[PDB]
């Protein structure tokens, strides 16, 4: 018999505790050992019905994965002064030399583990004086801590099990008469990023684009890619050299003092790259939308900056790459392409709930690598006179991350 | 359906520029997932603008059109939706409304749990102008009754109220939707249904309150002697 | 296509009576629809094609057949008069006006002289009133000098009276102190269902 | 953690060759905002030499720290 399940989820991972890693802890530690030698028994003659835009594992594991931060939020990282209203001068200084009035360098007296000393030091701004807090600043990184995601593998609830599609072209909303029970996933990693899919699970046919009514301008457009796009992202500069923590609730992060060759940082992946997938997607949409319709991509038309750019979490330190380069163009029925990015420690996270704020760095400069497997759209829409359809960067449902793997995923009990 | 508090009704020139805002309780606000904004013509029906995300503030539209003309902006802390209007053309006068689409509505379509009050923005370089009122002298060379009104032409802005006796005739007089002009202004007759043979007579005192410019004008509508 | 096609843009149907909308869709998918009342935002009436809203009347259902959106009103009453329309996703319909259906009414034709004030402010204001009419509907030609007059006037009509439950029309013939002097006889010409012919009241340059 | 200063052994009963004992004062604000007050406190073993660390104050009412047996049976 197959119902349900509906709902809960059983992580788990092979990494040691040697690792101190956030999310290798979180799977290490919140979550239990895992079970390699992965196994299917395909099932004969039977066809199960996938319904990912109302699938309580999405919502359990959006749920599960945001809670995980309350994991940090109650140790070590908190929600403290100084708020103290710091003063910002020009680019500091020598080696940089720059065209950068991203990097504000803003002088304060910092109150130190005594009562009452304070000390005038430094610390940055990015984008006078003040231009901080004024709202719940979480601030406090702690050591070690580090967020990069890890893979975390969901095995069946007791007595239930894990019905997997094996359909090369599902749209995760239909029958699936290819099916096979699993023991558990395949291995979901905690993707954190807007409009791009990092490292998430590639189509094995043809770009597969989903969402719930492809015609409801509302709606996400979900567009699983079938093959990578290495984005290597890389700080041009250094600085922060490490943190020096000074009492109890009191910490020197940020600054360092070192500074470096400072300039906006950026990401490289050849233009060309994920221009053939933009040329993929563009042929997957014309069939979709009138079988010959010119498909035009545009950038965004405004928003936070965690939806107007590319925000992803490198190495703990999140980065707000703008992209508009990356989709203005139209597509009718060596050189790399090259984006300016912009560093925060600033995050809302939940719903409005908090604003996570981590730093120093530590050490200098920066290295990520993630590849993307699918892209996250919107579509304008217009009169019978659109012509062209327009689609522009979408996101803010972080939750459309697990989407693209769940889809396939459905637990199911028996009787 | 407790009406979204918008700001007041406005006036701008071509060229202006317009913030329209549109706020309520914090429970709707947090309801709510996008919202959206739709405007309609004089006389026309609802011509729907774009929306923009509560929780992101990510904004979309029917037209690139409305993405460079109308940026919309929210605040969650203040529970307040923005519209802000540049480039204001004489095509942008209408009324405006905003609405709100709560979270889950799955593929029930486009439905919205509240409606703003309305706000009505006039775009026109015309200044400031009081009516002037002409009397429709009636004929007094076909039934029993007739009727008689007063021309209230050539005031700037909307709306102008007219009452009829002071307020002592309501019954049986059409006061007409008011008009744009081709010279920018605005004009509006009021007439009422009255016995033809107390004509010349009788006393006809129309009361023309033009609230905007706060003119008030009383004229009677008479015979020709 | 056109992602909507509302009609009829206008309904007029006694009280008791049941109203049958129909906005013809572009495209499958589920629908919504409003009523606004003068001066009033839109409210939600059915939702999802076939689900009324909380508050809503039993009495307001819904449908579809195909694409056709179909929209069901059973035993109307007087209150239950007003603008309509239907929304796909981002896209509204083409608006229908539900009226009250009653018997065809002649208008009142009358034909006012403009005030010497404004003649000599140098502007002239040739207003023909139909006074209590239905429907609302009708083919007003300003003849001056036996010259039509189209675009040279504008008109105003009131709504449906809540107790005559007609109409009336002013229609305003805005001309100059030239014209006007250069003219003597402004025919109005009133065509309607409820008139035998077109009522012709006119009326001398400048005279009573 | 305000800096304590510390004086000599006091005093009048003792009276005894003891440098662990010190007697130190310092400015304790109070239950009010801004309120001051010169207390006395004890340093074992100038003046400051204490917390910078995480110094986990206050012994509450009650508790008490005394071995206690404890008996553990089979799961």
């Amino acid at each position: 018999v197959w119902k349900d399940a509906e709902t809960t989820l059983f992580c788990a991972s092979d990494a040691k505790a040697y690792e101190t890693e956030k999310h290798n802890v979180w799977a290490t530690h919140a979550c239990v050992p895992t079970d390699p030698n992965p196994q299917e028994i395909h099932l004969e003659n039977v066809t199960e019905e996938f319904n990912m835009w109302k699938n309580n594992m999405v919502e359990q594991m959006h749920t599960d994965i945001i809670s995980l931060w309350d994991q940090s939020l109650k140790p070590c990282v908190k929600l403290t002064p100084l708020c103290v209203t710091l003063q910002c001068t020009n680019v500091t200084n020598n080696i940089t030399d720059d065209m950068r009035g991203e990097l504000k360098n803003c002088s304060f007296n910092m109150t130190t583990e005594l009562r009452d000393k304070k000390q005038k030091v430094y610390s940055l701004f990015y984008r006078y004086r003040l231009i901080n807090c004024n709202t719940s600043a979480i601030t406090q990184a702690c050591p070690k801590v580090s967020f990069e995601p890890i893979p975390i593998h969901y095995c069946a609830p007791a007595g239930f099990a894990i019905l997997k599609c094996k359909d090369k072209k599902f749209n995760g909303t239909g029958p699936c008469p290819s099916v096979s029970t699993v023991q558990c996933t395949h291995g979901i990693k905690p993707v954190v990023s807007t409009q791009l899919l990092l490292n998430g699970s590639l189509a094995e046919e043809e770009v597969m684009i989903r969402s719930e009514n492809i015609t409801n301008n509302a709606k996400n457009i979900l567009v699983q890619f079938n093959t990578p796009v290495q984005i290597n992202c890389t700080r041009p500069n250094n600085n922060t050299r490490k943190s020096i923590r000074i009492g109890p609730g009191q910490a020197f992060y940020a600054t360092g003092d070192i500074i470096g060759d400072i300039r906006q940082a950026h990401c490289n992946v050849s233009k060309a790259t994920w221009n053939e997938t933009l040329g993929k997607v563009v042929k997957q949409l014309r069939k979709h939308f009138g079988n010959n319709t010119i498909i035009r991509f545009a950038n965004s038309s405004g928003g936070d900056l965690e939806v107007t750019t590319h925000s992803f979490n490198c190495g703990g330190e999140f980065f707000y790459c703008n992209t508009s380069g990356l989709f203005n163009s139209t597509w009718i029925s060596n050189d790399s392409i090259t984006l300016p990015c912009r560093i925060k420690q600033i995050i809302n996270m939940w719903q409005r709930i908090g604003q996570a704020m981590y730093a120093p760095p530590i050490q200098g400069v920066i290295r990520c690598v993630s590849n993307i497997t699918g892209l996250i759209l919107t579509r304008d829409g217009g009169s019978t006179n659109s012509t062209t359809e327009t689609f522009r960067p979408g996101g803010g449902d972080m939750r459309d991350n697990w989407r693209s793997e769940l889809y396939k995923y459905k637990v199911v009990k028996i009787e | 359906q407790v009406q979204l508090v918008q700001s007041g009704s406005g006036v701008k020139k071509p060229g202006a520029s317009v913030r329209v805002s549109c706020w309520t309780s914090e429970d709707i606000f947090e309801r709510t997932e996008l919202i959206h904004w739709v405007r309609q013509a004089p006389g026309q029906g609802l011509e729907w603008i774009g929306w923009v995300k509560t929780v992101t503030g990510a904004v979309n539209f029917g037209s690139p059109d409305f993405r460079q003309r109308v940026s919309l902006t929210r605040d969650r802390d203040l529970f307040t939706a923005h519209m802000d209007i540049r480039g204001l053309t004489q095509g942008d006068t209408a009324t405006y409304f905003c609405a709100r689409q709560k979270f889950y509505t799955g593929g029930q379509g486009w439905y919205f749990d509240l409606w703003g009050r309305g706000t009505l923005i006039v775009v026109s370089s015309a200044s400031t102008k009081g009516p002037s009122v002409f009397p429709l002298a009636p004929s007094s060379k076909s039934g029993g009754t007739a009727a008689l009104g007063c021309l209230v032409k050539d005031y700037f802005p909307e709306p102008v109220t007219v009452s009829w006796n002071s307020g002592a005739l309501t019954s049986g007089v059409h006061t007409f939707p008011a008009v744009l002009q081709s010279s920018g202004l605005y004009s509006l007759s009021s007439v009422v249904t009255v016995p033809s043979s107390s004509l010349g007579t009788q006393t006809y005192i129309c009361n023309v309150n033009h609230k905007p410019s706060n003119t008030k004008v009383d004229k009677k509508v008479e015979p020709k002697s | 296509e056109i992602v909507l096609t509302q009609s009829p843009g206008t309904l007029s149907l006694s009280p008791g009576e049941t109203a049958s909308l129909s906005c013809t869709a572009a495209s499958y998918g589920h629908m919504t629809w409003y009523q606004k009342k003068p001066g009033q935002p839109p409210k939600l009436l059915i939702f999802a094609t076939s689900k009324r809203a909380s508050g809503i009347p039993d009495r307001f259902s819904g449908s579809q057949f195909g694409k056709q959106y179909t929209l069901t009103i059973t035993r109307m009453e007087p209150e239950d008069f007003a603008r309509y329309y239907c929304q796909q996703l981002e896209f509204f319909g083409q608006g229908t006006r539900l009226e009250i259906r009653r018997t065809v009414a002649a208008p009142s034709v009358f034909i006012f002289p403009p005030s010497d004030e404004q003649l000599k402010s140098g502007t002239a204001s040739v207003v023909c009133l139909l006074n209590n009419f239905y429907p609302r509907e009708a083919k007003v030609q300003w003849k001056v000098d036996n010259a039509l007059q189209s675009g040279n006037s504008q008109e105003s009509v009131t709504e449906q009276d809540s107790k005559d439950s007609t109409y009336s029309l002013s229609s305003t013939l805005t001309l100059s102190k030239a014209d006007y002097e250069k003219h003597k006889v402004y025919a109005c010409e009133v065509t309607h269902q409820g008139l035998s012919s077109p009522v012709t009241k006119s009326f001398n340059r400048g005279e009573c």
